[PDB]
Formats: structure tokens, C-alpha cells, sequence
RNA sequence: UGAAAAUUCUAAGGCGCGCGAGAGAAUCCACGUUAAGGAACUCUGCAAAAUACGUACGUAACUUCGGGAUAAGUACGACCU
RNA sequence: GGACGCUGUCUCAACGUGGAGCUCGGUGAAAUUGAAGUAUCGGUGAAGAUGCCGAUUACUUGUGGUUAGACGGAAAGACCC
RNA sequence: GACGGAAGGGUUUGGCACCUCGAUGUCGGCUCAUCGCAUCCUAGGGCUGGAGCAGGUCCUAAGGGUAUGGCUGUUCGCCAUUUAAAGCGGUACGCGAGCUGGGUUCAGAACGUCGUGAGACAGUUUGGUCCCUAUCUGCCACAAGCGUUGGAUAUUUGAGAGGAGCUAUCUUUAGUACGAGAGGACCGAGAUGGACGAACCUCUAGUGUGCCAGUUAUCCUGCCAAGGGUAAGUGCUGGGUAGCUACGUUCGGAAAGGAUAACCGCUGAAAGCAUCUAAGUGGGAAGCCUUCCUCAAGAUGAGAUAUCCUUUAAGGGUCCUGGAAGAAUACCAGGUUGAUAGGUUAGAAGUGUAAGUAUAGCAAUAUAUUAAGCUGACUAAUACUAAUUACCCGUAUCUUUGGCCA
């Protein structure tokens, strides 16, 4: 599956030729290199290891350094991922942004924004109690279980706790524009993560 | 520098017209109906400017058959054919929302600037 | 009426769609005469 | 989640925070060197460096602005005459806050704030 | 059986073994292979 | 954003002057109607001795809303009062003339005859 | 909202030992006097810090 | 200031509530603000919101002729000359 | 009970402010308390199981939340006899 | 399907008085659900006195959905608009150490009836405190210690687990099949919505007690001018970046494959026939398992692998400056070899024309100076200031066997 490690620059909008506005998210692609390969007869499966923006030479541990010993003029890469079942490339290669030039839809994977310790009403769209008529119940859970049967709280009951921070992959984002000179992709819609967080863009499954 | 702003500059293609809040303007723009376009017009007072960058918009208010109407136009939109400034006025706010409360003749008028001789 | 959209491919072909058969398994499936590309649902051909 | 970055709120409502900042800046300019809680001193220097850079150039209008914050006339004159003319060149960072340890009793984080270059005498 | 070829026999033996720490240890003492070959050639296992 | 209990100006010459929305059609929990939707109204005030009496229930189409709704080209149109037009059984305007302007989403919602009888389309 | 049975001394001991646990502050000997001072803090014994006087230590 | 001991500010005078300091998660409690709709919530216009003064205009049914009544409703209030 | 006006009462909630809550330092309780290296489900049973049978699940130990249970604590049931 | 017969369900009204009176808080409502299928709708069928359409009856099937208001404390019921459809039950007639007190079930008062009366009445009306800081178990989350057999740093296969499974309208096929006509398709596609879920701030919209302008009252800056505090927890108004939020934007609910329920078969018996089944061999659904998304080797069954280190090395932690992370945490970024933060410069921007001076007017005030002044939660630079010439943890034990090398 064709994929790339990009950085979510932000959002903007563009004007189609006839006047229709399209709200887009912009992704900037630092150069991506193929660092190694995984093979079915040696690792158990076939995948390509892909890496991106470099690290500072004072903060590269020697295991990471030795990972790149045999590669020529490829500094250590901070973001490393795997592309399963891909061919057409080998160690030392380098993937342009134009691999999406023939693609209509993409999928983007990133780390969603963190919202801290969040309550039930925000986390699960719980309604609350009334704010008047004598109510002493505003944004609490309400009841949680049943009385004596089962005499416990079922596993998976939704309560308060941390919100957000998980990975998530959003599907079928239309591809609006590709700009090779500035290494940018413009997709239509929202992309998980805060500004400057790093996403992975894959060719759409459908 | 910013890649967002560079993409915006690459996509402007349609420079902003010159006019200020409080002027009375007529905007002429394109409208599609299925497959056909027509030219439509809108006279009124500009009563706000707006957001940063290419998302900049402006608001025009007018009184039609006794009913108030407001329209929001994106400044850099390609559908905007022309903007022409019939009367140029002098205000002191940056947003003229109080005109929504003004009633009658006062509901539509702004004292103009008179350029010194 | 917003005019009845002519059921067209993205490659300029009509999508006539038909019914393959194979091994008890009856299949309705999409077809373009311009490009001969076979899929099932004309979603995939706009 | 936290919005309103740019403050520490100093654990007090807005008016009392503003009064706190004004008084501590006044004292800092008067004494050239003060000791206090690290958070309070941090905000104090954020505002003191701003005042110094505004007072780099001495004019009537600038003085009348600086009076809106410095209500001690003596120290306003001192700031415009004795302090800035030694930071006329420095591009920034006129002050220096250095930690001092946890204070006995309530274990606050004490620190010392002072000027990098002492003014004219 | 299709998803885990060794599962039926492992489950049955687990059921028939005693219960508790020693039963779990005994189940640790068992290796099940789907095919006709095993990797413990170093122990010269006695055939039965 | 017309919901239940909203008051509306009847913008045609049937006789009614104020209507009240009592249902938003086409949807189970549907809560808001926009320009070009059909609602069920009761008449709260009418011109005396007209063909429309106070307290009758009809279907009406929304022609002006006071909350702006996005269009494809980015423009928003926000009127100054909420107004509707009564319809007969065929989902066609019962009246013969329409007062004031209407919004052009009626074009897309296929109310061409309301659009034509309007004075200005914005 | 009240304890149902008195907890065992094991549980009480465990909780108490885990909670009432204070961590040592880091140290770094002063460049001037050789005292062990808290890292990143002015020396409390001589007043210097990175070879700069800041205090005037009294009695 | 005002009709006033109202409201607010302030002089003299008396005080800065006898655990504090960092961070501000959820949540509890007391408040501020709001698009469109305006009692559809709810046992109940509960609670809030809103009305409020001064000077003028204008005030029904009913009535024991006293009232109802500040009925309702409407206008004005800065500064300078 | 109804009408007018007005509104976050409601569709529908969000944001902000202040006192708690959170961390650290000092001071420092209460009711309750046979203990406890106290898991769940299906059954049985003074007839609603943390303690039994069978079976299943589970590295050890905390902190911040929420009360489903321990027929919770408080009041030798006020109702019945 | 008359008159009868045989059973289940344990929900209605009861029987019984077995648990409970040193207290098992009783009816509705709000919030939050979960489970059963005897299935309201969507799905797959059989038969009709099923022409089509619309049904009726019956079988399989619980994945999802199953409405808002007027009246009543009301469950229930009725009524008005809807929707493809507005299901039936269990769970202390779910849920008060979650909320509500309308009703029931205290002491007030009045009415109806009975009693000589005191009073009584599942007769009526009105008023009439809802306590408790969570010890354990359970659950929602984050860490500490430890193991995974040399010790660490990264990339991942995957058991297992969770989320996700909704539906209409309209235009074509087709006014064709069918039908006297009216009326009107099966099947298979396309486009537009509703409910619901997630991400996000480009637009729309709210907040914006940072900031700016206008303005009341009083005090202060000696005073004029120009400013500042106080009118709880913004004096009151008019705007507002960043962040946050939906009232916003975008996307998702597929398709396909394997085994199958009801149903329909093919080839053929037992039983020369017949028969879907007995040997075989098949089709077949919102159902099951893969597939989509998230978590996942504490899965002790503790995986695979690429590189570094070999008596304290590799590497990790503490400290400090901070974030896109956040309750303390942890992760992540950075630590003079550095733009991490602050300061400063500049910009995207808010306020919308400052102070001073000058002109005109008796003055109020206006104009010029002036897209001014001021504020710049963001962005891009800049070592000016602060992250120090730094302190603690941390590697093939041993036995047996096989293979290679000698
Ligand atoms: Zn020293």
C-alpha cells in the first residue's frame, strides 16, 4: 500500500474554477526514504520500511545509528513506519509525493488531539439533568447498573476518564491538489492531529 | 514564511477590490442555474470585514420591500465580477451591527465623508 | 427538475450492468463499454 | 483543557493580579534586586522587560503611557533616565531570574530577580 | 480446527488435567504440534 | 432553523398573516427545517373574512429564514424574519402572489412557481 | 461511605509505605565552596552560583 | 450625587477575616455571555429574564361612588450656547 | 386557568469567572470496624453468595474518578400486630 | 376454525406467611442502560378465495432502529401530527449512599358521609426537611515495581478484545409485465436526506474577566489637559486574534469471500414407484465467521526481527527549560554540539484614527498631523537571558542433549 509520512500544516480553502469553495487540509512531505525491507522467508511477511525527517546528530543512539550503516548518505530518520506488501522500491530509494498523482481518494492516519481528563457529558454525549426545577443533578452519569442483578458494574460501562490521544485513520478523503515543487498535498476535509503533528497518507482502499 | 500562505498566494488569482465599511456599494456577480449563468446585483451598505487570509469575507445589508436582507460574500471569490462604490461613508466602529436595530429611514443610511476641496 | 443525471462512467462510457453467473453464485455487476473495466457497484465507476 | 495561554493568573482575580504586578515591578525598579516566588518573578520580568523596551526612547507620549502602569513618579523618572540608557543596545533579556530553593514552612520555590547591568547612580 | 489446528486437543487436555498451580504447570509440560514433525530433536524423545 | 412553535410570516395573499410551525416533516427525530422544506403549520392570525380561517392546519414551504445557511459558492443569505407560503394538496402554492423577497434555494428544492411569483430572489 | 471491616495490617502498611514516600533532591557540588547543593539552585552556604554572587549569607 | 440616613465613591478614623504556596483535570457550588426558536421543559412561567425614576400626555368594566389606578398605553431626559 | 411581553426552562449545549476539588509543605478528624493472601458466571442453600459445588477469568501494588454490591452506615421501624 | 382436551410461560389479580420489623425506603418522571424472542419495521421464504398493487396467514431470524406534543401525579388510556415502523417482557413491577416529591404515607385547615360525642372514611381539596467526605469488591483511566533466561534500543506479525451492522424520498428500467378499466410492478442501479458516530476549525456561529474604543458616578495623580483605582467574582455598553465548542465543515454505515437458518434442489434409496438425504453433491438472509476501525506478546503460550554493548558498556532514570501531552503522572521536544522557553525584531491580525501641535468655532465640537496610536494567546527569526565545568541504576550463572567448526 503506497504511503508517506507527512506533516499536517493546517487548513485553508480553495476556489474551484466555477466558484465552488472546497475546504482543504494541507500536508507537507519531507523527503521519505526506504530504509530496509522485511521478507516473508526471513521476517515472516513482506513490507517496506519507510523513514522521514532527520534527527540531530547529538541525539541518535548507536542502535539507531547502526540501523543505517549500510545505507549511503541517509541520515537517521525520526519517523519510521512500515508499508505492508509493497514492491517497486528497495533500500536507499526515495519516494516522491507524485505517487498519488493517479489517485482519487486517500486515507490519513494520525494521533488525534488530546483533551485530558474529560467528563461523561463531553466524552459520550450524555445528556444531563435539568438546570432548574429543584434539580441537584447536572452533568453526572445518572444510574450506572441495575439493582441486585447483577450486583456489579458491567465491564465497558461508559464513565469519565481521559479523552483522545488515540490513533485514528479517516477514510476516502478526496484528493484536491498535488504540488510537487512545494511538496504539498491538498485533501478535502479534516485530518486527525494538531498542527505540526505527523500523519501517514495511504492510497485509499476503496 | 508559510506554505499555507504561499498556496493562498498561488490561488488568489482574483485581487480584492477597494472599498471600506460604511460605503454604499453595488456588487455584480455570477450565479449558476443548473447549466446556465446569470449576472446578479446587490446594492447595500458594507457593514463588516472578516477573517484572516483568503477566507476574508464581507457583509452587505439592504432593505427590500420592507424586509431586511444580508449577504456574506467571500472577497477573493471568482464569482465576483465587479464592485462599484456609489457613496462612501464615514463611520467610527469597525462593525456596523447596530443597523440591524435601526428602523425606518435610519435603518439604511450612513453619513458620508465629504472630501475637502 | 435538476436534470436526470445520465448514468455515465468517469471514462465517458455508459455503465450497462449485467449478471455474471458462477457456481451457484449469481452476480449483478457493473460494466463500461469504453474501457471494459468490471466492478460490481457503479459507485466505483463515477 | 487549558486555554488562555500567556498568564499564570498568579492565583488571584484579574484586578488583584494587575495590582500585584504593578507593585512588584515598582519595587523591582526601586531596589534593583528582589526575592520572591518563582512564578511571581517570572510574570514580573515578562512585564518589566516590556516596560524597559518601551522606555528605551524618551518622549512625552511614551512617558504618559508608562505612567498608566508606573504610578510612582520617582520610579517612572528613574526608569526613563537611569535604567534604559544602559540597555539602549541590548536586544533583549534585561533581567535575570535565578532559583533559590524551597522555602521552609510552606515549601514555596523562592528565586531572585535582578538586572543584568546596574543603572546609573 | 481450521483457525487453530492444535486448539481442540489442547482444550481437551487442559480440561482433563487437575486444577490449580500444579495443573497449570503440568499443562506447561506439554507441547502440541499440528504436523508430523517437531522441533525438540535435541531431547531424543522416546516414541510411544 | 425553524422548529416547532416557531412563528412565521405568511408571505402570500391567501389571507393569513401569522402561522405557527407544529411539525417538521420528513424525518423521525427531525428537528429543524431550512429554506425549501415543507412544514405543517397552524394559522394564528388572518385577514378578516378570508378563505383561510384562524386555527386551520395546512402544509407550508419555508421561503425566508433568519439563520444563514451555507451555499456551494461560499455565500450566506440571512433574512430578517422567518416567512412561509401555504401549499395545497399538490405541493404547489395555494396563493396567487408572494410578498417580499425569497431565497434562491427554492430553485433547487424545485419550487419554480414560488420563485416566479416572488418579487426578488436573493 | 464508612469502612466495612477493619483492614489488615498488611494493607495499611502497604498503603502507608507507598504514599508516605519522599524523593531525594538531586545534588551537585558547588564550584566555589565544595558544598553539595541542590542542582540548579543558588548555594545556600556560600551564595555563589555559576561563579556569581547573589546572596549575602548572614548568621 | 440625590427629595432622602437610598445607590456608589471617598475624608477622618479603624482594618486587610490567624494555614499557605503551585497548577488550573473531571466534577460540586455560587455567577457572567449567546446564533435560530420563545414555555415546545416542567406537577406548576418554579427559577431567571425583564419591567423600575423624574417630568407630561392618556386611563375601561365595575362600584358601597371612597375607589378600581402608578390601570392599560405613549413621549422626553447627555453636553455647549 | 388563559392571554401579552420577556427570557438557556427546554431542542442543546458550549465558553468564561469565583470558592472547593488536584500536587506539595505545616497542622490534623469523624461515624464504621470479628477478622480479609474479598474474582466472576451458572446452580444449591434460613429460599437475593466475596467465603459452598462445577466452570471461567486474572502479573504485583497504587492514584485520580463513579456508586452496582457488601440486603451500606445513622435512628432496639414511626406503618402492622 | 363452534362445543371440548392436553401444556408452557411465572408479567396481572391472588393463595401461602418460608427470608427481612436494634429499618429490604413504597408509585411515577428525568438521566443511564442491559437481556430474553412469544419479531412493530427493515431481511430471507411457504401458501392464499395471492391479477398487479395492497394484504391475510405461517416459518426462520434480536444486527440496528422503534417519535414529538395536548389531558391526567399518573402506569395505563384517549386525542392531534408524524414516521419504513412508533413491539412485547425480564432485570428489588431496572435504576432515590444519581436527581425530582406530583401522588402515596405524619402533625394544619376545609368539604362530603357515618358516629350522641371524642373521631373514623384506598371520599375530596390545599400546605407540608429527601441525610452521609467511598474501606473492600466491581467498573472507567493513568502510573510504580517486576518478569518475558545476556542486557538494551526501534520496527511489527498476531491470539484475544472493543467499536462499527439504520432508513426514507425522488428520477430511470416502466406507465412496460399485469389489468375491462382504474391502478400499478418484481428484479437490478443512480442521485438527494433524516437519525446516529468520529475527526476537525477552512467557512458559519458562541465564548473570549488578554486587549482596544465609547461612556456614568466618585476619588486620586498639585492643577488645566491627559490618565488611574472602585461601582462582589469585568461599572455599564460596542467589537475582538488564539484556544475551545456545534448551531459548523469533512468523512464513515459498503462491496466481496467462506461456512450456514427457514426455504428450494439435483442425482437416488430403504419401500421396483415416489422422495432434498439415507452415500454424496448444491443454492440460500439486515444472522455467524473473515473483511472496515481501535487496543493488543503480563498471550507467563510472555512472539518474530534490525542494530548497539561485553564488568557497569550499550542504554535508561533523576534535575532543569517546555510542548502538539497533561490531576501528581507518563509520553514527547530540548539542554551551550541548542531556537526549548522567555525577551526582542518582523508579519498574519483586533481596535478604527493616539499623545502633542496647528486651523476653525463664544463654546460644545470638527479637520489636518494620521490605515494613527495601542494591543500583537499565533507565526517566522534572533543565544540578549535561562536549560552547568551533573548525580544515581544498569550485561551469556549452571546442568543435559543435538548440529556445525577443531
Ligand atoms: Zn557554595
Amino acid at each position: 500500500m503506497l504511503g508517506l509520512i507527512g506533516k499536517k500544516v493546517g487548513m485553508t480553502q480553495i476556489f474551484q474554477k466555477n466558484g465552488i469553495v472546497v475546504p482543504v487540509t494541507v500536508i507537507e512531505f519531507q523527503p521519505n526514504y526506504i530504509i530496509g525491507k522485511k521478507t516473508v522467508d526471513r521476517d515472516g511477511y513482506s513490507a517496506l520500511i519507510a523513514g522521514s525527517v532527520d534527527l540531530k546528530s547529538s541525539k541518535v543512539s548507536k542502535p539507531i545509528k547502526g540501523q543505517y550503516k549500510s545505507l549511503k548518505d541517509i541520515e537517521p530518520k525520526r519517523y519510521v513506519i512500515e508499508l505492508k506488501g509493497l514492491d517497486g522500491y528497495d533500500a536507499g530509494d526515495e519516494i516522491k509525493v507524485d505517487v498519488f498523482k493517479s489517485v482519487k481518494y486517500v486515507d490519513v492516519t494520525g494521533t488525534t488531539k488530546g483533551k485530558g481528563f474529560q467528563g461523561a457529558m463531553k466524552r459520550h454525549n450524555f445528556s444531563g439533568g435539568p438546570s432548574s426545577h429543584g434539580s441537584k443533578f447536572h452533568r453526572h452519569l445518572g444510574g450506572t447498573g441495575q439493582a441486585t442483578t447483577p450486583a456489579r458494574t458491567f465491564k465497558g460501562t461508559k464513565m469519565a476518564g481521559r479523552m483522545a490521544g488515540n490513533q485514528q485513520t479517516i477514510q476516502n478523503l478526496e484528493v484536491v491538489l498535488i504540488d510537487e515543487e512545494k511538496r504539498a498535498l491538498l485533501v478535502k476535509g479534516a485530518v486527525p492531529g494538531a498542527k505540526g503533528s505527523f500523519v501517514v497518507v495511504k492510497k485509499s482502499k476503496k | 514564511m508559510d506554505l499555507i500562505r504561499k498556496i493562498e498566494a498561488q490561488n488568489k488569482k482574483n485581487e480584492a477590490f477597494v472599498f471600506n465599511v460604511g460605503d454604499t456599494v453595488r456588487v455584480v456577480y455570477k450565479i449558476i442555474e443548473g447549466s446556465n449563468e446569470r449576472l446578479q446585483s446587490f446594492e447595500g451598505i458594507v457593514i463588516s470585514f472578516q477573517n484572516k487570509g483568503i477566507g476574508k469575507t464581507f457583509l452587505i445589508r439592504k432593505i427590500s420591500s420592507g424586509i431586511g436582507v444580508e449577504k456574506i460574500f467571500p472577497v477573493y471569490s471568482p464569482i465576483i465580477e465587479k464592485v462599484e462604490v456609489l457613496r462612501r461613508g464615514k463611520v467610527r466602529r469597525a462593525k456596523l451591527y447596530y443597523m440591524r436595530n435601526r428602523i425606518g429611514k435610519a435603518a439604511m443610511k450612513i453619513k458620508e465623508r465629504l472630501t475637502i476641496k | 427538475r435538476v436534470g436526470s443525471k445520465e448514468l455515465i462512467s468517469r471514462w465517458g462510457g455508459k455503465i450497462i450492468m449485467k449478471s455474471k453467473f458462477e457456481n451457484g453464485k449469481i452476480k449483478h455487476y457493473a460494466e463500461c463499454q469504453t474501457s471494459k473495466n468490471t466492478a460490481r457497484k457503479p459507485r466505483d465507476l463515477f | 483543557m487549558k486555554t488562555k495561554l500567556g498568564f499564570n493568573r498568579l492565583s488571584r482575580k484579574s484586578s488583584h493580579r494587575r495590582a500585584l504586578l504593578k507593585n512588584m515591578v515598582i519595587s523591582f525598579f526601586k531596589h534593583e534586586k528582589i526575592s520572591s516566588t518563582k512564578t511571581k518573578l517570572f510574570e514580573v520580568k515578562r512585564f518589566a522587560e516590556r516596560l524597559i523596551t518601551r522606555a528605551k526612547v524618551d518622549t512625552v507620549h511614551n512617558r504618559r503611557e508608562l505612567s498608566k502602569f508606573i504610578h510612582d513618579k520617582h520610579i517612572l523618572n528613574k526608569l526613563f533616565t537611569k535604567i534604559s540608557p544602559v540597555f539602549r543596545q541590548r536586544s533583549g533579556g534585561y533581567t535575570r531570574m535565578i532559583k533559590l530553593g524551597k522555602r521552609y514552612g510552606d515549601a514555596a520555590e523562592m528565586a531572585i530577580l535582578e538586572l543584568v547591568e546596574k543603572p546609573l547612580k | 480446527s481450521e483457525r487453530k489446528p492444535c486448539a481442540p486437543l489442547e482444550i481437551a487436555i487442559k480440561g482433563m488435567l487437575p486444577k490449580g498451580p500444579l495443573g497449570r504447570n503440568l499443562f506447561r509440560n506439554l507441547k502440541v504440534f499440528s504436523g508430523s514433525e517437531h522441533t525438540l530433536k535435541a531431547q531424543n524423545p522416546i516414541k510411544l | 432553523m425553524i422548529q416547532m412553535q416557531t412563528y412565521l410570516t405568511i408571505a402570500d395573499n391567501t389571507g393569513g398573516k401569522v402561522a405557527q410551525c407544529i411539525k417538521v416533516l420528513g424525518g423521525s427525530k427531525r428537528r429543524y427545517a431550512k429554506i425549501g422544506d415543507i412544514i405543517t403549520i397552524v394559522v394564528k392570525q388572518a385577514i378578516p373574512n378570508s378563505s383561510v380561517k384562524k386555527g386551520d392546519v395546512y402544509k407550508a414551504v419555508i421561503v425566508r429564514t433568519s439563520k444563514e445557511v451555507r451555499r456551494k459558492n461560499g455565500t450566506y443569505v440571512r433574512f430578517d424574519d422567518n416567512a412561509c407560503v401555504i401549499l395545497d394538496a399538490n405541493l404547489s402554492p395555494r396563493g396567487k402572489r408572494v410578498f417580499g423577497p425569497v431565497a434562491r434555494e427554492l430553485r433547487d428544492a424545485n419550487f419554480m412557481k414560488v420563485v416566479s411569483l416572488a418579487s426578488e430572489v436573493i | 461511605a464508612v469502612p466495612k471491616f477493619k483492614p489488615s495490617k498488611s494493607r495499611s502498611r502497604t498503603r502507608r509505605s507507598i504514599n508516605m514516600r519522599k524523593k531525594i533532591p538531586q545534588f551537585q557540588e558547588c564550584s566555589n565552596c565544595g558544598n553539595l547543593g541542590v542542582r540548579h539552585r543558588i548555594c545556600l552556604k556560600c551564595g555563589y552560583y555559576r561563579n556569581n554572587q547573589y546572596l549575602e549569607i548572614g548568621l
